[PDB]
């Protein structure tokens, strides 16, 4: 019936905001972006740091993991993004092509593309085998606040504050679908449901949404956060009951039963806005981040 | 609460975002020569540019 | 007659060892150090992170807290201690005058007067009001590992490598009293009880003892424990039952009943040294922090 | 912590005339409150039991307040004289003289050392509480200064007035450090950190300043107060409440974050002068005016 | 002459009204251990300085 995620980790390195936190495909690592222009490393368990990632000029607004849980890229307002090896802490290459800061980033399945998103208004899938870029996609008339590949990495879904969520063929570039709602409100996250019938949706009126994107319905709403000036990722919970997790402007992390639409916790301890949340791979584990009053993430521990 | 092209020309739009791609920060006085060129108020084109640095973030 | 402490939160973020942690008189605060060269300041018991504060050079092997919480001072390798308003994270004053690492430091009940020892065998008493020296006392033979005021701050301990305990009459820095145990071990931590009557002695022989120093007379021995490396805090538990309290080089926290001696707790968590402990002033809690292969920090509870 | 559920739990009667204000004692035992009738009584915080009545005001009185042991009161009043009383025997130890017109306002320093006033006469005067004597004279306003109120350290004092100012002092020395500016500023007072300023102005109208920076950080809306000068408070002791008064005889409730109203005490018969709450418990005391005489305690599960 | 803290407060004033009432003028040289005279002779001077027109 309900989680009891308790406060076991905070971990305090960077000097400014903490924009985004992603748990490694193998479980053992957190990575950390922060505004501060640095990407540290965690170990997932113990809390334990591991590493300073440094090389971007200007702050970085997210990371994300390859699937062998060795390789990192991070997208930076520099309007470059980055690879780098993990072990290391070594910059591979640098992605130039972007023309304004670069605000997400994801790796496919098999980690051989990545899907950036930019203030420029495009969506771009970039070889990681060469670093060059191979697709330039015209996505948005506002700035594309999210980008994810689904299970088997044949769409991309982009969302946008021109208040469309786009679905991509990533081989062709073309688009399936693009989805529209009552008032356009600006979309502030989207992301590919873990098996891939579905998308959730964050728009900024307090609100996050469950939609089937083929037929256009929305099956499921979830309100009470806040949510009306920062892009704030949430996500699905699969390790225990079945949740849906996402960061809040009242310095909260909420979590809602995904069918009933209820909030089932309410993790306090920020001190500031909650920017991004994650969800480790096999255990009952969510780390969370907040803002330049905080600076810190948190790890917090549930039964179920 | 309504989308700004619902009062705006899309080719007012394309001309305003032209400028904060070159520049978001517009002084008062380039404000007041655009709001010239497009036929739109001072005030209306100085509240775009505050808007439009305002949308996609992830801290203050 | 038995704590049960146990494991609250555990705080990362300094990047090498954790060298010292101490609670705020006014219970609102702890205080880290560490050889990354840096102070960080948390909440007592909420798991929440307040400031880091920078400024010197090397690392810091000692911080400790005014009586009304808002200054620090801190001993470092730069041969420096530094004043630090803790509000602003200011350093109002670099003490400068030793010759070598300074190693610890304290402030008098009055914190008008700060005590310093220091790898280069002397001892400094300076002046809070004005930052100057007011007293090089050559101490001893050996770096000196621990200074320590009474209760009413008429008298300073010291301790040193070369194995002796020496007692100071504050006012005119004349020596009292040298305390030496059988052989002469080396004396790595040392502090008054809090009614000043006696003294209690870390030495590395895996060895805490409870002096009458007036009388020269060993009151209690508490062993279990292993020390032989490193210079580890210990204190007096005076908020429930009265305990010993200690790190110990096989990674655990031990509790020993003041009066029987006998081992009633060992804390399992740390992954390296536990160089330092810490009572909070009213609530059964204690802070822990351990060295280079953990880097963390820990919280425990207990009911009495 | 969404929504506190703040109940009816007291009323206490006894005042003849309009209370004017309520103010828990620092160590949760009493509440004492001030009237019209020229009165102070002392009330049993956790039960409203009547304790005892303080007399010798010669006219009505403003404003009361406790000192941080619990052991003292000062009272204002309209008898342009400031009192210090003991307590536990109800006796006036001191009265101060000074002020040329009604004292609306008063406080004790944290260290209880200093009493702070404020006056129909314009200005803020500073009292040794020790020998009775006033040590300063700030010009403070150019009309009825509303609110007086120490930092938690002492060193400041911010002040209000129906010239539409709202001011802070340095306490050692009397200068004007700040001006934050038109309105009438009708409360005024520090947050328990210091840090903010909560100001109430007859446009219905409370607002969270940083004084640092002079910027408003919260505006809390949705009561009347456009005549009166209604005390405002923090509630710290559960949920982070804002609690005022208000003229239309509700007791207003605001989430000090969201702003948004989060709860209204409907009971009193009049307009709500004062409010106050408990230093470790969820407890609110309330005031109103001649056409009830009453206050009331409310408590609330967070 | 003034002293530094009492100019400081007649600046003050005036900065906030620059006509005071006589009742005003009379507590505010009280408050400032100055005479009557003084306060409202000074405030008549300090409206007379640095005129671009009558």
């Amino acid at each position: 019936v309900k989680p009891n995620y308790a406060l076991k980790f905070t971990l305090a390195g960077h000097t400014k905001a903490v924009s985004s936190v992603k748990f490694s495909p193998n479980g053992e690592w957190l990575a950390s972006s922060s505004a501060d222009k640095l990407i540290k490393i965690w170990g997932a368990y113990d809390g334990k740091f591991e590493k300073t990632i440094s090389g971007h000029k200007l702050g970085i607004s997210d990371v994300a993991w390859s699937s062998d849980s060795n390789l990192l890229v991070s997208a930076s307002d520099d309007k470059t993004l980055k690879i780098w090896d993990v072990s290391s802490g070594k910059c591979l290459k640098t992605l130039k092509g972007h023309s304004n800061y670069v605000f997400c980033c994801n790796f496919n399945p098999q980690s051989n593309l990545i899907v950036s998103g930019s203030f420029d208004e495009s969506v771009r899938i970039w070889d990681v085998k060469t670093g060059k870029c191979l697709k330039t996609l015209p996505a948005h008339s506002d700035p594309v606040s999210a980008v994810h590949f689904n299970r088997d990495g044949s769409l991309i879904v982009s969302s946008s504050y021109d208040g469309l969520c786009r679905i991509w063929d990533t081989a062709s570039g073309q688009c399936l679908k693009t989805l529209i709602d009552d008032d356009n409100p600006p979309v502030s996250f989207v992301k590919f449901s873990p098996n891939g019938k579905y998308i959730l949706a964050a728009t900024l009126d307090n609100t996050l949404k469950l939609w089937d994107y083929s037929k256009g319905k929305c099956l499921k709403t979830y309100t009470g956060h806040k949510n009306e000036k920062y892009c704030i990722f949430a996500n699905f919970s699969v390790t225990g009951g079945k949740w849906i997790v996402s960061g809040s402007e009242d310095n909260l992390v909420y979590i809602w039963n995904l069918q009933t639409k209820e909030i089932v916790q309410k993790l306090q301890g920020h001190t500031d806005v909650v920017i991004s949340t994650a969800c480790h791979p096999t255990e009952n584990i969510i780390a969370s981040a907040a803002l330049e009053n905080d600076k810190t993430i948190k790890l917090w521990k549930s039964d179920c | 609460k309504q989308k700004m092209a619902t009062v705006f020309s899309q080719a007012q739009l394309c001309a305003l975002k032209d400028r904060f791609q070159k520049q978001k920060y517009l002084s008062l006085q380039q404000m007041q020569e655009l709001s010239s060129i497009l036929n739109l108020s001072y005030k209306q084109v100085k509240t775009w540019f505050q808007n439009q640095r305002m949308k996609c973030k992830r801290w203050q």
